[PDB]
């Protein structure tokens, strides 16, 4: 069954519908399949922890509790610098305008 | 479902199910094909010459549209597309009424 | 006002009915009254969003005289010789009545206050949640139904005064979008005011676009 | 609509004058039939119940056919119960010194009702040919109560009938009856619940024969004394700005019953019926509706249909409980048909969906 989900990585901010049961390399694999990123390259985490390329996103917290249709789970992704952790390239949204005193 | 083959890894030429959005702010969403042929801005600009090519770069920026707009809308395609003529019951489309209060020009802006 | 989307059915009514005025006004028993009659819709309500609301112009009375929705599966004629409410008996069919009870499955649920001569209300649809909404002498006084996706209706109404008549004033049809659901949650971010289009400077155009779209919805809360 | 039911109570009202008018042959009749009894052993003591309003008058169309109720008190009785109807009762005397009303119609431990109207009607046979400057004709009989009939010359005819009385305090079985509590406050209750009430002679019958000697409870004193005083206050209807509609409400149901019994005639179905169930009925509505409020003059509309609307539920429910005797159910099917019940619902939604069609023809 599959599970709303995101998967974001500096300017990209890609939504994915992969099934409960997958991968973490099977989201590994549906990026290549994507931006031609090989899953070696890839590296995914949760919040800001390490994770492992084996686990299934059932483990790693993900489910279709997380899939709520007005907000899926966001899931950290990383393309290797060179050999190592890239640094935190995330650029924050623009800031929202403030609501007026009659809609208040 | 694993290891799509499609006996070429895709058709992101005359059939792109793949397309890049880039929005004003740089955040980048992507979207299947038939949520780039829902806004009918999208699917006219797609049958332009030349865009049927293997090698052209299936890329829209938009420079009028910030992260969060964006972000709304691929969330209202993904939604029309995931439950349409959906036989389950259909969940409501609730955002925070402090930041969806402009999503008004959206929908003249990108005729969808 | 702009042109009404549906009539009612020519070739479905009951044995008992009149039409005019380019259909727009229906007369039940002209003469003996000695059973119900009832009518439908033209058209299906199943795709997009729906709306209108009904003017009265006789004066109320009888054993019930109420509008509501139904699917096609009840029948029109088994009621021609019996005084019955016909709308809400089954599962299939859901009816208010000018007493200010609603009728759904064969049960009964007070749900407002009485109207008669001269009232005008008003009816809410949305198929694509499956919620309906009723309103009155252009004042909105709450939900009644929800949970009905899937399902495909008609619109249907039934009397039972004799010398009397109803009078749809107003159809109209819109396809859900921004302006639909944005609008509707403004409203209720803005439900204090009578007039939304205070305080916004978005073109003229589009604001009489919006008024023929859901004028009710800037002006009801 | 209220044009209609305006005009058909002015059509109404304008033929008030003429009872009065006829009404002195009447009074001189009554009046030499009461001395004719007075001077009697038997019944030395009966009275007037209505002094000033010495007629009483059951059909809203029918100024020829009076009917009057005798009163006849009872020092001190007993009643029990017949079979548990909880509406029907016998009597005793239990014990007094040498004070003997009549006992004679004593037969085993009951007062004989079947020898008091016997000796009733004798009375006035041997008395009514001393009549010389009217002619009197005395009919048949037609009823258990009315088992006496007066016509007078060809028009006027009456019906008399008679009634015990008795101060003792009321049964219990009307304990939780006149729930006036809410509509005109306890201290009146109070009062009213110490007035006496009157037991009149009413056969019972069965499928294997009928069990003349039985009486029942009657309140018709009480129930002309609150349609009389409805105000929640004493002021009410007293100047011309704070009228209530109150009591036309029930005259227009017993024209509508007496009309639809008038139509159908030839089949009798609907014979079974009378004004007691239209007036408990409203009884029952206005205990319901207790405020003044809802009787302004300006509508009659929704207090009319209300009226019509609680009959039509009680008649499909098969429900009617007496305003004194909470437990009696007349609508029972002991006593009237479901045909004629059915055909009764029919009957009236017909009018009530036509707007009343009878009203037209006057
Ligand atoms: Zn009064």
């Amino acid at each position: 069954m599959d599970v709303f989900l995101m998967i974001r990585r500096h300017k990209t901010t890609i939504f994915t519908d992969a099934k409960e049961s997958s991968t973490v390399f099977e989201l590994k694999r549906i990026v290549e399949g994507i931006l031609k990123r090989p899953p070696d390259e890839q590296r995914l985490y949760k919040d800001d922890q390490l994770l492992d390329d084996g686990k299934t996103l059932g483990e790693c917290g993900f489910t279709s509790q997380t899939a709520r249709p007005q907000a899926p789970a966001t899931v950290g992704l990383a393309f290797r610098a060179d050999d190592t952790f890239e640094a935190l390239c995330i650029e924050p949204f623009s800031s929202p305008p403030e609501l007026p005193d009659v809609m208040k | 479902m694993d290891g799509e083959e499609k006996t070429y890894g895709g058709c992101e030429g005359p059939d792109a199910m793949y397309v890049k959005l880039i929005s004003s702010d740089g955040h980048e969403f992507i979207v299947k094909r038939e949520h780039a042929l829902t806004s009918g801005t999208i699917k006219a600009m797609l049958s332009g010459p030349g865009q049927f090519a293997e090698n052209e770069t299936n890329e829209v920026n938009f420079r009028e549209i910030p992260s969060h707009v964006l972000s709304k809308v691929c969330m209202y395609f993904t939604y029309k597309v995931r439950y349409t003529n959906s036989s389950t019951e259909i969940p409501e489309f609730p955002i925070a009424p402090e930041i969806a209060l402009e999503l008004l020009m959206a929908a003249n802006f990108l005729d969808c | 006002d702009e042109y009404f989307d549906w009539v009612w059915d020519d070739l479905n009514k009951s044995s008992a009915t009149l039409l005019s005025c380019d259909n727009r006004k229906v007369s039940f028993h002209m003469e003996y009254s000695c059973g119900t009659a009832a009518i439908r819709g033209t058209k299906e309500l199943g795709e997009g969003q729906h709306f209108w609301e009904i003017k009265m112009t006789s004066p109320v009375y009888g054993t019930d005289m109420m509008v509501g929705i139904g699917t096609s599966d009840v029948d029109l004629d088994k009621y021609r010789h019996t005084f019955c409410s016909l709308l809400g008996r089954d599962e299939d069919s859901w009816g208010l009545s000018y007493t200010g009870l609603l009728h759904h499955k064969g049960d009964k649920t007070s749900f407002s206050s009485r109207f008669g001569q001269g009232s005008i209300i008003g009816v809410h649809l949305d198929t694509w949640h499956g919620t309906l909404t009723f309103f009155k002498n252009r004042k909105c006084i709450g939900v009644a139904a929800t949970k009905l996706q899937n399902k495909r209706f008609y619109p249907m109404v039934c009397s039972t005064a004799a010398r009397s008549s109803m009078k749809v004033t107003r159809s109209c049809a819109s396809a859900t979008s921004l302006q639909y659901l944005c609008c509707h949650r403004l409203r209720q971010l803005r439900p204090d005011s009578g007039d939304t289009l205070e305080g916004l400077p978005l073109p003229p155009g589009l604001k009489q676009v919006l008024h023929n779209k859901l004028g009710w919805v800037l002006s009801m809360s | 609509g209220a044009s209609k039911l305006r005009a058909v109570l002015e059509k109404l009202k304008l033929s008030r004058d003429d009872i009065s008018t006829a009404a002195g042959m009447v009074k001189g009749v009554v009046d030499h039939l009461l001395l004719r009894l007075k001077c009697d052993s038997a019944f030395r003591g009966v009275g007037l119940l209505n002094t000033g309003s010495y007629y009483e008058h059951v059909k809203i169309s029918a100024p020829n056919e009076f009917d009057v109720m005798f009163k006849l008190e009872v020092p001190r009785i007993q009643l029990e119960e017949y079979s548990n109807t909880r509406a029907y009762y016998f009597v005793k005397f239990k014990r007094n010194p040498k004070e003997n009303p009549l006992s004679q119609f004593l037969e085993g431990e009951i007062l004989s009702a079947s020898k008091m109207l016997s000796k009733f009607r004798k009375i006035i046979a041997e008395e009514i040919n001393d009549i010389k400057d009217t002619d009197v004709i005395m009919k048949a009989k037609r009823g258990g109560s009315p088992a006496v009939t007066l016509l007078i010359s060809e028009k006027i005819s009456v019906d008399i009938t008679l009634a015990l009385e008795s101060k003792s305090s009321w049964p219990a079985s009307t304990q939780e009856g006149l729930r006036i509590q809410n509509w005109l406050s306890a201290k009146v209750r109070k009062q009213l619940r110490l007035k006496p009430f009157y037991l009149v002679p009413k056969h019972a019958k069965e499928g294997n024969g009928f069990q003349e000697e039985t009486w029942r409870l009657s309140f018709s004193h009480i129930e002309k004394e609150i349609l009389n005083n409805h105000g929640k206050s004493k002021t009410c209807c007293e100047n011309k700005e704070e009228k209530c509609c109150r009591k036309d409400c029930l005259k227009l149901m017993k024209y509508l019953l007496e009309q639809l019994k008038e139509r159908f005639k030839d089949k009798a179905h609907l014979d079974k019926f009378s004004s007691y169930h239209v007036k408990t009925a409203f009884f029952h509505v206005c205990t319901q509706n207790p405020q003044d409020s809802q009787w302004d003059r300006k509508d009659l509309g929704l207090c009319f249909d209300n009226c019509v609307t609680y009959f039509l539920q009680c008649l499909r429910t098969e429900k009617l409980e007496n305003y004194f005797i909470p437990e009696f159910n007349l609508f029972s099917s002991n006593l009237i048909d479901k045909r004629s019940k059915e055909f009764l619902t029919k009957q009236i939604e017909y009018e009530r969906n036509n707007e009343f069609p009878v009203f037209d023809e006057f």
